[PDB]
């Protein structure tokens, strides 16, 4: 039998780590190779894989590609080569003799390079094939905020730099980016401080429980935030010594993304097996030694070296190394392999496997498979019974705020107006008492145009308080905007007239002790008040202002925040108007309340109520400045604020028309 | 002569690829040789010859090469390879056969691991040699803080990470990093808007190119910028046509005046004989005799010295190696090795390219000429030597002012003060008027008996006065600053100030204001007592209110700045101004409420005033006149109490309003009191 000799470059020693994958695909190579022989498959010939060890160094596993040369027989291919350097030297270096390397575990994205390594191929995916499978998995469950916190080594680099060209042309963006080196709990500031809750981690496992320690003390995780990250750590990798109680919790439901061993399904595969018949004729075979990811991988690449030289014999020994046209031949022989093995279908596009890639996920004591992409057909496929999420629905990509303006409470609004018209209808009933009983000569000891100019400020300073109460929820808003300015011109007039009745009065009194027109001043006060207002409208009308509130609680929990507003009738300047209009009624009401302590034990026949006009200047005055310091300093809650604007303004107008008009009653009935 | 045992190197000469060095290199290499096999001092018994492949650059055409020079016929002693990737896969590979591996060209950071590369030699010195160079600059130019934007070669990432450790040794700083693959404009953008003054530029020259024509655009070039570019570029890089470029050759030649490079010495500046007896001139000269190409359009002309040593220190290491015997070296035997490892290590002589000595880690060290580019054409301004430490200047920097620029702009904390001219124009009318104030009292109080002046209260008279004499003496500190007090006295007069203007307004305002208050409220329905404890209350409620203003919010310095204004005495120099007030935390706050009350008193003063206008009393007959000087004093007080707050800036203003007011106050006050009721008891008895 003319031997075909196969050149396999694996480590196979005892101490070196990768060793082990040396070690645990052989059982899978042993197999291939013997059903081969069995099946006859190149009848003439036989195949023969001599086995060389490259410990994983670059001197030794050129001085060992150098021997294999020399002092060894004449081989067609290469076959194997599971460290990146090693296999780098090589595959730049195959097109010198003609040779054709097959890789089975270097899965470094440099090596799809297709200038530099024209002659390389492999069956493993590539390290930078699972980021067609996020992108599906993100299209799927609509999620489009993606934040990224990768890690500043050359791996995670070039399949962080391939995330972001495969992103391009797709409405998923991504937000921010991490680049630590060594410590990664400085991303508190930016990963949080940008609120992303779908993280795409491409870090080793010794960063992976660092991550997963600040994200618990930050509170990353929960029903909110979903992580991404390789799946080819070790089983129970989160051993590593936030307590593990912790770190479980922080942990529960992470995303890991890797390639799939074997198959699952059922088709007879080119071996006239189906996967579960070779894994378990695999570990029957591995006895004592461990059990290797790539052994799939390892059978599949038997098989495709098998095809290839097949395919390339019908198309036609002695090589050489010289022989430039059969290395094309067999080129060409491999780039249309194309057929069902263990791992899935077998076909290269650009020298690369196109496989499938296994999406696992962290319940409660280990990984367990939730889904699987296929990059042939491009389809992504997720169990949906396996699947689990800490919320009752996937989390969302971007956090929301509603806006729920906040309101004034309608009940305490309908009593506070029933109070002011039973107090409204009380001041209407004492002006026909007043004017009922005006040719009585006690009330002609009063001047009757000034009582009754007091209770027409009282009536109007009552209902003023049903513009001033309004919400703004239960108007429109341009008709709002528009009613700022009645409430305060009816405010305004109404106090003009029911304190300048009083003054009038009292300071008459002081005149005439001391030694008609008694109603001009008062018309004097409400033309300037006039001017004041027409002046106010004309330079800045009253606009309409809304302010924003912290935006944090959220008494519901729709994972959407509200955003308290609240409503406003504000100018520009208007505290230059507002500090205006207080000084010039302060001032005049505190020169009231003077004259009338002035002049408060004496005795005029013909202004008869004097004392208890003063009294009512005093309590005038108080509650004013009262009603206005609160008024000026709990803007926060309108309901507060309103209630106490309408119960001090009633309680001021109510205890002047008692104080007024009550006793010039009692006294008069009796 | 009859025995001639040849040893063998093996040789990997780039004829082609990223760097054609073999293209000259190769020559120069083979003309030593013979410099080695005619002089009879140097090998006598044995001959050096050379076996060489062309490499082009590519590993993976050295990996077969490298199968021939190990795995064929004659056993080589030494392997020299040339450009760094093939350097970098030979300098390990050669581990395993037990060679020394000696380049000549190649550049790399990355080949000083000794770990990686444990018989490694090379006479091309490392990148990272202009790195010492760089900082010896900034040192006496007393830069310190740099920005470092590159391309993001291996190379010149390992040529930062370097400077950076170099920089951080001597205390400077590295700002700014910013790397770019093939477009720079995001990266020069955010020098620009980083505001980065020394600049060090590290990429190749299609990338320079296109750096610096988006640098023309930006004005990222000028007076006040500095690039420190790298050396080996053709002496005419900025006038070449380039159609990826869109600025005309007239720009981009000022862009990059007056930038300063830094590269290494390959030929000796000298004229003086090596270990050779030949001149660097008369090598220039045999080295063009054998190319058959000009030195101009040939490639690695520049590195031939370096061939040309290499081959010379690998024959004199021979030579004292050799009573080991060189005809029996195999690749299993690490003690020959070892002793020519021994030998080549502690290397020193004189060269075509100079004194060449190894580090530790196997790198020559060099020269380093730095040069700048003074109006389009590179002149020569020093030269630095990194192992004992020498910079040779010439003197030749031709610099835009003189003098270099500076790493950053410097800012001049400016204090304001008011024009000492108003100050003192001030204090002259107030020492005046405390004069006329202390003429008054004494006067007042001369006359205690005529009984004219006892029907008017004379003791509120000379309160009165009292408290005006206070003011005006308290106009004094209320002017100083820190022109003349300094920053331990500072709040010393301003708690002055503060009591002295407090008590002397209570004083007399209160002394002014409980006659006019007694008088109508006898007028309406007289006793001393009673007349002097309402002003003593009074002011003792105003005392103790200035004292829980002290005792639980103290007043102290306060510097509030202005927007900067640039003062133009340098053509780059920028100052802020800065005001000094004394101010409590809330200062607005609690002022605000002591002089509404005061407000409150004076409109009430006011009022008292005009309704006690022609009331007649015995007991105080001067009413009538305190009435007008209360109208005065309420009027000034009153509007140049705000006009003090709202003009709080323009300390001018504020001080001139503040204190014409508290004089005139003075003098009025003094005069519509005093004047009367002294010319009736100088005209009438
Ligand atoms: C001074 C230096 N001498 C040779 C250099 O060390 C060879 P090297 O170390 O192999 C780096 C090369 C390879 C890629 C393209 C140019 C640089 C050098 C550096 C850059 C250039 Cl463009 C030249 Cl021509 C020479
Ligand atoms: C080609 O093959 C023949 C026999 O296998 C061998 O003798 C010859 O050396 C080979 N060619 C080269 C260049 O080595
Ligand atoms: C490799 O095969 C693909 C189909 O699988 C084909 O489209 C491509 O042209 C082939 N490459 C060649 C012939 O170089
Ligand atoms: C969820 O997955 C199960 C099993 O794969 C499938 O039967 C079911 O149809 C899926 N749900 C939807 C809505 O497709
Ligand atoms: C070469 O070695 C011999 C023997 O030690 C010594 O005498 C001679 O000086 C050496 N030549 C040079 C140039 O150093
Ligand atoms: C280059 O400059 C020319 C000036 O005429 C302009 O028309 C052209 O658009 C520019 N192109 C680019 C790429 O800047
Ligand atoms: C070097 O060359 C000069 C030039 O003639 C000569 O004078 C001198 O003797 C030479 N030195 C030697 C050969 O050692
Ligand atoms: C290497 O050469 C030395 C020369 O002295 C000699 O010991 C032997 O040939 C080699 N060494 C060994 C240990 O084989
Ligand atoms: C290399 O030379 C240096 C300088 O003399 C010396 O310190 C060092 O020990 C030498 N290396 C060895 C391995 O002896």
């Amino acid at each position: 039998s003319p031997p075909l000799s196969i050149m396999g470059l694996m480590p196979l020693t005892k101490e070196v780590a990768k060793g082990s994958i040396g070690r645990g695909v052989l059982p899978a190579v042993e197999l291939a190779i013997e059903q081969i022989r069995n099946e006859s498959l190149l009848r003439p010939y036989f195949l023969d894989l001599r086995l060389y060890d490259t410990e994983c160094d670059n001197a030794k596993g050129l001085k060992a590609f150098y021997d294999a040369i020399k002092y060894g027989p004449n081989h067609l291919m290469v076959f194997g080569g599971v460290c990146p350097s090693v296999t780098s030297i090589i595959a730049e270096s195959l097109q010198g003799w003609n040779l054709v390397q097959l890789s089975f575990a270097a899965t470094t994205p440099v090596l799809a390079d297709k200038k530099k390594y024209p002659y390389f191929f492999r069956t493993v995916p590539s390290d930078n094939a699972v980021n067609p499978a996020i992108l599906k998995l993100l299209k799927h469950y609509q999620w489009k905020r993606v934040g990224t916190l990768t890690q500043d080594v050359q791996r995670f680099s070039e399949v962080r730099n391939d995330l972001t060209g495969v992103l391009y042309g797709e409405d998923i963006e991504i937000s921010d980016t991490e680049s630590f080196s060594n410590d990664p709990c400085t991303s508190v500031k930016k990963l949080k401080g940008n609120d992303v809750r779908i993280i795409l981690g491409q870090f080793d496992q010794n960063m992976a429980a660092k991550v997963f320690c600040c994200a618990y003390e930050e509170n990353m995780y929960g029903s909110k935030y979903q992580w991404i990250i390789p799946g080819w750590y070790e089983p129970s990798w989160w051993e590593q010594v936030c307590l593990r109680k912790n770190l479980l919790a922080a942990m529960e439901g992470y995303i890991g993304v890797d390639f799939e061993p074997l198959s699952s399904k059922q088709i007879k595969t080119i071996s006239g097996k189906t996967p579960q018949q070779y894994e378990r004729e695999y570990n029957n075979k591995r006895s004592g030694v461990g059990p290797s990811k790539f052994h799939g991988y390892a059978y599949d690449g038997i098989w495709v070296i098998a095809k290839t030289l097949q395919r390339a014999m019908e198309t036609l020994q002695d090589f050489n190394y010289t022989d430039h046209t059969l290395g094309r031949i067999i080129l060409n022989a491999m780039n249309e392999t194309n057929f069902f093995g263990v791992t899935g279908q077998v076909v290269f596009r650009n020298g690369e496997r196109m496989g499938t890639i296994k999406f696992t996920q962290f319940q409660d004591s280990r990984e367990v498979k939730v889904g699987e992409y296929n990059a042939v057909a491009d389809t992504l496929e997720i169990i949906n019974d396996t699947i689990r999420f800490q919320g009752s629905e996937p989390p969302k990509d971007k956090t929301i705020i509603l806006e729920q303006l906040r309101k004034i409470s309608l009940p305490l609004y309908s009593i506070l107006s029933a109070l002011t018209i039973l107090g409204m209808i009380m001041a209407s009933a004492f002006l026909f008492f007043n004017i009922k009983n005006r040719n009585q000569k006690l009330i002609k000891m009063s001047s009757p145009y000034m009582n009754n100019l007091i209770i027409l400020g009282g009536m109007l300073s009552y209902a003023s308080i049903f513009l001033f109460g309004l919400d703004g929820s239960f108007v429109s808003e341009k008709t709002f905007e528009t009613l700022c300015t009645v409430r305060t011109w009816i405010l305004t007039v109404g106090y003009t007239t029911a304190f300048g009745a009083m003054f009038a009065k009292t300071w008459r009194v002081h005149a005439i002790f001391k030694n008609q027109k008694l109603l001009v001043i008062v018309g004097g006060m409400l033309l300037i008040d006039l001017c004041i207002l027409i002046c106010w409208q004309a330079v800045d009308p009253l606009r309409r202002t809304v302010e924003k509130y912290s935006m944090e609680p959220d008494p519901a929990g729709r994972d959407i925040s509200i955003r308290p507003l609240l409503e406003h009738c504000e100018n520009t300047h208007m505290t230059i108007w507002l500090g205006i209009v207080y000084a010039y009624k302060g001032l005049l009401m505190l020169f009231g309340c003077f004259l009338a302590w002035e002049t408060r034990n004496v005795s005029i026949p013909a202004l008869n109520d004097s004392k208890y006009i003063g009294m009512s200047v005093y309590n005038v005055g108080i509650m004013c400045i009262i009603g206005a310091a609160v008024s000026f300093l709990t803007r926060d809650q309108p309901n507060v604020q309103f209630c106490i604007v309408a119960l001090v303004i009633i309680f001021c107008s109510t205890i002047t028309l008692c104080l007024v008009f009550v006793p010039k009653l009692i006294t008069l009935r009796t | 002569h009859s025995e001639r045992r040849a040893v063998y190197i093996g040789a990997l000469f780039p004829m082609s690829g990223g760097w054609p060095g073999g293209q000259a290199c190769q020559p120069a290499v083979e003309m030593a040789l013979e410099d080695v096999n005619s002089r009879r001092d140097i090998l006598p018994d044995y001959e050096l010859k050379l076996i060489h492949h062309d490499s082009k650059c590519d590993p993976g055409q050295a990996t077969k090469y490298l199968y021939e020079l190990l795995y064929n016929d004659p056993i080589k002693i030494i392997l020299m390879p040339g450009c760094s990737s093939v350097s970098t896969l030979v300098a390990e590979a050669a581990r395993m056969w037990n060679l020394i591996v000696l380049s000549y060209g190649s550049s790399s950071p990355a080949l000083s691991n000794r770990q990686r590369f444990p018989t490694f030699f090379r006479t091309h010195p490392s990148a990272t040699l202009h790195n010492p160079t760089r900082v010896k600059l900034f040192e006496k130019w007393g830069w310190k803080k740099i920005a470092t934007i590159q391309q993001t070669t291996e190379v010149f990432t390992s040529t930062l990470d370097d400077l950076e450790e170099r920089v951080k040794e001597a205390g400077i700083e590295i700002t700014f990093r910013q790397s770019f693959f093939s477009d720079p404009a995001v990266p020069v953008k955010n020098l620009k808007r980083q505001d980065a003054r020394i600049i060090v530029g590290l990429f190749y020259e299609t990338e320079a190119r296109k750096v610096f024509c988006e640098v023309y655009k930006e004005r990222l070039f000028g007076k006040k910028y500095v690039w420190f570019l790298i050396g080996w570029y053709a002496d005419n890089w900025f006038k070449i046509y380039d159609p990826s470029i869109n600025c005309t050759v007239d720009e981009m030649t000022e862009a990059v005046e007056g930038h300063i490079t830094t590269e290494i010495v390959m030929l000796n500046p000298a004229n003086t004989r090596s270990i050779s007896n030949m001149t660097s001139q008369e090598f220039v000269e045999k080295l063009t005799k054998r190319l058959k190409r000009h030195p101009e359009e040939t490639g690695g002309f520049q590195e031939a010295p370096l061939a040309y040593d290499a081959i010379w220190a690998l024959a004199l290491a021979l030579n004292k190696t050799s009573g080991v015997r060189l005809e029996d070296f195999n690749y299993n035997n690490q003690t020959i090795t070892d002793q020519i490892y021994r030998a080549m290590n502690s290397s020193s002589f004189e060269g075509v390219s100079g004194h060449v000595v190894f580090d530790a880690s196997g790198s020559r060290m060099a020269w380093t000429l730095i040069e700048q580019l003074q109006g389009g054409s590179y002149k020569k301004i020093g030269y630095y030597d990194s192992t004992k430490d020498d910079l040779s200047w010439s003197k030749t920097d031709k610099w835009i002012g003189g003098s270099p620029p500076a790493d950053q702009t410097l800012v001049i904390k400016t204090f304001r003060f008011l024009s000492q001219k108003l100050f003192i124009s001030v204090s002259v009318l107030s020492s005046l008027g405390i004069v006329l104030a202390v003429v008054c009292l004494s006067f007042n109080i001369y006359n205690s008996h005529v009984r004219y002046i006892q029907n008017s209260q004379p003791n509120l008279n000379n309160l009165t006065a009292v408290g005006c004499s206070l003011a005006l003496a308290a106009v004094f500190p209320l002017g100083l600053d820190g022109y003349h007090i300094g920053r331990n006295q500072f709040p010393f007069v301003c708690q002055a100030r503060l009591w002295l203007l407090g008590l002397g307004f209570s004083l007399g305002y209160g002394s002014m204001f409980t006659k006019i208050w007694w008088v109508h409220t006898v007028f309406t329905k007289l006793e001393p007592w009673k007349l002097y404890a309402t002003v003593g209350l009074l002011v003792g409620m105003d005392v103790l209110t200035l004292a829980i203003w002290q005792i639980v919010d103290p007043l102290h310095r306060t510097i509030e700045t202005f927007a900067k204004e640039e003062p133009k005495e340098d053509i780059d120099v920028s100052i802020l101004p800065q005001l000094e007030h004394c101010s409590s935390r809330k200062m607005n706050t609690w002022l605000g409420i002591f002089y509404g009350y005061k407000g409150l008193l004076l409109l009430l003063g006011i009022f008292l005033a005009y309704e006690t206008k022609s009331v007649s009393t015995e007991k105080i007959n001067d009413h009538r006149a305190v009435g007008m000087a209360i109208y005065n004093v309420a009027v000034l007080c009153l509007i140049t109490a705000p006009v003090t707050m709202i003009l709080s800036s323009q300390q001018d203003a504020a001080f001139a309003f503040a204190s014409l007011a508290i004089v005139f106050s003075s003098y009025i006050t003094l005069v519509v009191l005093f004047v009367p009721k002294m010319r009736r008891l100088i005209t009438r008895g």
